[PDB]
């Protein structure tokens, strides 16, 4: 999942599993999901438990 | 000298009282009073307003009841106008209206009480239900403007939020699609605002998806506990009620002393001009209008039935009085009065809704979360199941089983 | 068939008197016009409403067309207001009667020519964009009308790839005096390069005013302002700075005949396409004594495509809410020596500015590369 | 003075006057927004009295 413009336009939306996230179609990640500032700023992440 | 006022109302009877009114302060410059009777095709209306009172040498015009164009048109001019009767939020539009000075608090007022109930009940979730013409576009407005304070920099403490702001259509048939997108959140909190049948097909909707048994809350505006508003209500209902009521001859007295209190203040020869006569054409006009607007809208003290009426940042009445209001299956029965900063609950019986004598917390965390996942071999395995719905077992090589879901 | 009247108050016009016949093109899509023109000297309302119901009947007219020239801020309300109480469609094209309401009845159908705030907004980062300032901040003060701009400017502030930053956001009150030196206060606190601001003219004075006091209005300090603080396009006042940047829409555009080319152009189209597949004809309609709303089906339907229509390759599609969809801006720009001069105009969701290079009122170079 | 006054963009500032010149100048610094918090002041004794 990542952010890409679409409709030739600006709008930014998300794409996978954040996207399903992000848009209430589910609720917890439970996944081999890395940690990064880009997704930092809507979701909530664990501790880590695999470095 | 000479000084007119005037009035459009329905009633004879405080035609008469609005000048034995004047007359009484009048001892406490002569003041002198005008009035005319109300007709129905607002086309003619304002073909009367000019004729009958710009013809007087008018510095006020009281309205009661209906939103005629006597709004607009001595709005034209800048006179300003003192209203009476009706409280739809739409006239607070200082660029609409330059005309209307208020008495009756418009609807999305009501919503500072809510704020208030949600701090003497300690409820911090809710599910709002706005109408879209435009009140509720204004009520929502005027309550996100306070869940929005309380930033901390009362040390470290938890505080409101919104929850889903669902905004269905002032004219609907088929609403249940809204509900059931409703109860699937966590909380049980809901505020209607809205109008009569606008409330008369939800209460007629979420009684039939059982929106209203226990846990369940509920706090509607004056409109939503009125009329038909009883035909379907959820009993154990939470509505309000102001102590000022919808009487006409309640506070015109109260109106006339604030002109009053302001004739004295104009009276200070800095530079006043008549209102002009005749309708026929003084083009520009200044009748010190945003001066004498000035003057009244700044801490006039109504001789009237409620004390201390001041007037708002904006100009519609300060610090009214509600009386908190409950129903208990029947009969809409007081259960306290909020004054300002006075919340006060009386002392009788709160049938919560369902009828369950407990203050019901505004929170159901649910269980049944919804994971997703993507195909990872070191991590998660993917593998087609066995024929009969299960799949198969496995042991590692300790021989222990494995768990699959 | 439906009636076409015009009024034009006021102002003598009588170039313009000769112009309402450049609809010799009616007939290419031919539903049956009726014309009356009148004009007034300046007047009150009642003379405005008298002079108006009766025109409807006493030639079967159905829509007008208005134009003056007066303060424009109340002079649309009444005409907004007679809108609702017939349904006949009002088309406000002029000084004065061209003034945008915020919202207004719903049940009424009035338009104007003049672009929302919203659209000003875009223009203003379009701009932004196009000379590459990118931090910028927001002054307001309480005039209504406001949440719709800061709203509209964070909106497209978060979609856009490009770089866009923000700073503090003020919400002033010119309510009391006592806030005056409060005023002063919230005001320290800014920093920013770029500066926008939403008020109406006296609080312009007076922002400007004290911003000379706490020392914001000098170079380091560019401003952008909507059109609704530039008042007539020629009574500057003594505090507005050089190079004050705003949109606006003026006669340099085009001419009273022009506006009224185009709106005796739509209500002779789009009262053709509504009898274009349908076959009911709206009738001439009562007068101005009771409120006969027998006919109401077919007001609806007046508005399913005076929102949409295009003429002469042009499009005058519109909103809903009451002003046309594509509006044709320009920008101003005030001299050093007291004038606004016109430095650019936008068409097309684009820019045809004049510079390649911003002015200014040194440490500015401009170096060569190969 | 207040033209002179505006271009100051320091962190910390020292001046130079007397007393009435000091009352004067901290006036047109409270009008130029040059007196509030982000401003420290150090001055000699010639300014107090």
């Amino acid at each position: 999942g990542t952010q890409e413009r679409v409709q030739n336009s600006n709008k930014k939306e998300w794409n996978g599993m954040m996207g399903e996230l992000l848009s209430g179609q589910a609720d917890m990640i439970v996944a081999p999901l890395t940690i990064n500032n880009e997704r930092a700023q809507y979701i909530e992440f664990s501790k880590p438990f695999k470095y | 000298k000479i000084v007119n006022i005037g009035a459009v109302l329905s009633t004879r009877k405080h035609e008469q009282m609005f000048r034995e009114a004047v007359n009484q302060a009048n001892k406490r410059i002569q003041l002198q009073a005008t009035s005319v009777t109300h007709k129905p095709n607002a086309i003619q209306m304002a073909l009367s307003v000019c004729e009958d009172l710009i013809s007087s040498q008018v510095y006020a015009i009281l309205v009661s009841h209906t939103p005629t164009p006597v709004s607009y048109t001595a709005g034209f001019y800048r006179i300003p106008v003192l209203g009476l009767t009706t409280r739809m939020s739409i006239y607070s539009d200082k660029s609409i209206h330059l005309s209307f000075l208020r008495t009756v608090p418009p609807y999305s007022h009501q919503s500072s009480v809510w704020f208030e109930m949600m701090r003497v009940y300690n409820w911090n979730h809710i599910i709002l239900l706005v109408s879209d013409d435009h009140e509720g576009r204004a009520a929502q407005k005027r309550l996100e403007t306070l869940l929005e304070e309380r930033e901390s920099k009362y040390d470290n403490k938890r505080g409101p939020k919104a929850e889903k702001v669902l905004q269905f259509d002032p004219g609907t048939k088929n609403v249940t699609a809204l509900l059931m997108e409703a109860r699937e959140l966590e909380a049980r909190v809901i505020i209607l605002s809205a109008s009569e049948d606008d409330a008369a097909t939800v209460y007629r909707a979420a009684a039939m998806l059982d929106m209203t048994g226990s846990g369940y809350v509920w706090l509607v505006g004056e409109r939503e506990i009125s009329g038909n508003a009883l035909r379907y209500a959820p009993d154990g209902i939470i509505g309000l009620q102001l102590i000022n009521g919808k009487n006409e001859s309640a506070h015109i007295s109260d109106a006339v002393g604030v002109v009053a209190q302001a004739v004295h203040e104009l009276l200070e020869k800095e530079n006043i001009t008549d209102p002009p006569r005749g309708c026929v054409g003084n083009t520009n006009i200044w009748k010190t209008g945003p001066l004498f607007k000035r003057v009244l809208m700044s801490s006039k003290y109504a001789d009237g039935v409620t004390g201390r009426v001041e007037f708002n940042e904006d100009g519609d009445r300060k610090f009214a009085q509600y009386s908190i209001m409950n129903l208990q299956n029947r009969k809409l029965v007081q259960v306290g009065i909020y004054n300002g900063t006075h919340v006060i609950p009386n002392d009788r019986k709160i049938i919560w809704p369902g009828g369950e004598t407990e203050k019901p917390r505004g929170y159901q965390m649910s269980t049944r979360l919804k994971i997703v996942t993507i195909h990872q071999e070191p991590f998660v395995y993917v593998k087609p199941t066995m024929s009969d719905g299960t799949c198969k077992e496995e042991f590692t090589v300790n021989g222990d089983p494995v768990k699959k879901v | 068939s439906i009636g076409i009247a015009v009024i034009l108050v006021g102002t003598s016009d009588e170039v313009a008197i000769k112009d309402a016949h450049e609809k010799d093109d009616f007939h290419h899509l031919s539903v049956v016009p009726r014309v009356e023109l009148v004009a007034m000297n300046e007047t009150d309302p009642k003379s405005i409403i008298t002079r108006i119901c009766d025109l409807m009947s006493d030639r079967k007219i159905q829509g007008v067309v208005f134009a003056d020239d007066t303060d424009q801020e109340a002079i649309a309300q009444i005409l907004d207001f007679i809108s609702a109480q017939t349904l006949t469609p009002i088309l406000g094209i002029h000084g004065g009667s061209s003034m945008i309401m915020a919202d207004k009845d719903e049940s009424s159908m009035f338009f104007q020519f003049g672009p929302s705030i919203e659209q000003q907004a875009s223009v203003m980062l379009n701009i932004m964009e196009e000379y590459d300032w990118y931090i910028f901040s927001i002054v307001t003060t309480y005039f209504p009308g406001y949440q719709d701009f800061v709203n509209k400017i964070r909106s497209t502030i978060e979609n856009s790839f490009v770089g866009w930053e923000l700073e503090e956001v003020l919400l002033l009150d010119m309510s009391l005096d006592d806030g005056d030196s409060k005023i002063q206060n919230q005001l320290k606190k800014l920093q920013s390069p770029i500066i926008l601001l939403y008020c109406t003219k006296e609080e312009a004075t007076y922002i400007f005013e004290v911003a000379n006091s706490v020392g914001l209005t000098g170079y380091g300090y560019t401003w952008i302002v909507p059109s609704l603080v530039a008042g007539d396009t020629d009574t500057v006042p003594s505090e507005f700075p050089t190079g004050l940047i705003s949109v606006s829409y003026d006669e340099w555009d085009y001419g009273l005949p022009a506006r009224v080319r185009d709106g005796i152009a739509i209500i002779t189209t789009a009262a053709s396409d509504m009898l274009s597949e349908h076959s009911f004809i709206p009738e001439p309609k009562s007068s101005c004594y009771n409120t006969h709303e027998k006919r109401i089906y077919q007001s609806n339907m007046l508005n399913r495509y005076l929102i949409n229509v295009t003429f002469e390759g042009r499009d005058l599609s519109f909103s809903e809410d009451g002003y046309q969809m594509h509006p044709k801006l320009v920008i101003i720009l005030l001299n050093k020596e007291r004038k606004w001069e016109r430095v650019g105009k936008w068409k097309d969701k684009s820019l045809q500015m004049k510079y390649y290079v911003w002015p200014r009122m040194d440490d500015h170079l401009s170096i060569v590369t190969l």
